[PDB]
């Protein structure tokens, strides 16, 4: 079901020419017991429809009844312990009621770092 | 779905590139929140909603102020 | 009358005191001529607030996202609040932003039960445990709870 994602995204701006994607698949952390995953690699050309209709009808993730994007700062240091309790007690604890995609960075930034924790906790 | 999906920004702080992004999501319509008490650009905007130059300087002490 | 125009030119430093407390008017007379935002010249007013037990005052003023606290700032007001029984403070200070497990050392730890009361209860089992300077709490729990219950202390 994977096979065809070269074909409709593409990896790497006129000095550059877009190339089949390369890197994509399933994505399981080593010894983190966590529930296997899905990664993709695409240009920023790339339209959300297709990105879209991967997640919803091949990844297998349902529709969200609501979307929240958390956009911050402070890079590395986690925030102060009131922003920890607004994103844990608040934003998780009332997305957990109806539902829902929360997008944030995926990295092991302070505030995704926050996030990510406050998911699994409730979860 | 057929209900529509509502989609929300949550904004906790920012440099001067968040208020780029507040900017491009408010002219492409996208509801946004404001967290107060956090600084940066969430209480530049949160303080102005309810001196503008002193203001400006005081979130963003390096900031090009007639830009800003 | 040009005197007193010359005086309500500024009027930021000027503050009305009636009878109808001192404490709260002195805060708010301090923070109106701050004007800076760099929190080392907040410092004395947090001490003064901590002292007098003003924790709206320091809630609203000293903490808002202009100025940019961190632990080292606010370790000093953390201790005089747990020495002092400062229970809002406390809550105050360590929800912004002042990290606990750091904080926390055995110098201090040991300095906190130094602020018992020389006649209460636990400063004489204290004694009583030093008698059969490390603070001896393990050996009082020992003694209260008994070996099926007492906690391990230090946790
Ligand atoms: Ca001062």
């Amino acid at each position: 079901e994977q096979s065809w994602i070269p074909k409709i995204f593409k990896k790497k701006d006129a000095h550059t020419t877009e190339k089949p994607t390369d890197a994509y698949g399933e994505l399981d952390f080593t010894g983190a017991g966590r529930k296997h995953s899905n990664f993709l690699r695409l240009s920023d050309r790339t339209d959300p429809a297709a990105v879209y209709s991967l997640v919803t009808r091949t990844w297998g993730f349902r529709a969200p009844n609501l979307v929240v994007s958390v956009l911050g700062g402070s890079g590395g240091p986690v925030l102060q312990t009131w922003l920890q309790d607004l994103l844990r007690r608040g934003l998780v604890r009332a997305a957990q009621s109806t539902g829902a995609w929360i997008v944030t960075g995926g990295l092991h930034t302070g505030i995704g770092r926050h996030v990510g924790v406050a998911v699994r906790d409730h979860q | 779905t057929g209900i529509d999906i509502p989609v929300l920004l949550l904004l906790i702080d920012g440099d001067e590139k968040m208020l780029t992004r507040i900017e491009n999501a408010t002219q492409a319509q996208l509801p946004c929140l404001l967290v107060a008490g956090s600084g940066g650009a969430a209480d530049c905007l949160a303080e102005t909603l309810e001196e503008a130059r002193d203001r400006i300087r005081r979130f963003f002490p390096k900031g090009d102020l007639e830009v800003l | 009358q040009a005197q007193v125009e010359r005086i309500m030119t500024r009027k930021e430093l000027l503050t009305v005191y009636s009878s109808e407390e001192f404490e709260t008017i002195v805060l708010k007379a301090l923070v109106k001529a701050c004007g800076s935002s760099e929190a080392s010249a907040y410092l004395d007013e947090l001490r003064l607030a901590v002292a007098w037990n003003r924790v709206d005052i320091a809630q609203s003023e000293l903490f808002r996202g202009d100025i940019q606290w961190r632990s080292f700032h606010l370790e000093a007001s953390l201790m005089d609040a747990l020495l002092n029984d400062r229970p809002e403070f406390v809550r105050l200070l360590i929800s912004h932003g002042l990290s606990l497990g750091h904080f926390l050392t055995p110098m201090r730890l040991a300095q906190l039960y130094s602020a018992a009361p020389s006649n209460s209860l636990i400063r004489n089992l204290l004694d009583q445990a030093s008698h059969s300077r490390p603070p001896d709490v393990g050996h009082v729990l020992r003694m209260l709870l008994g070996k099926m219950c007492a906690p391990r202390y230090p946790s």
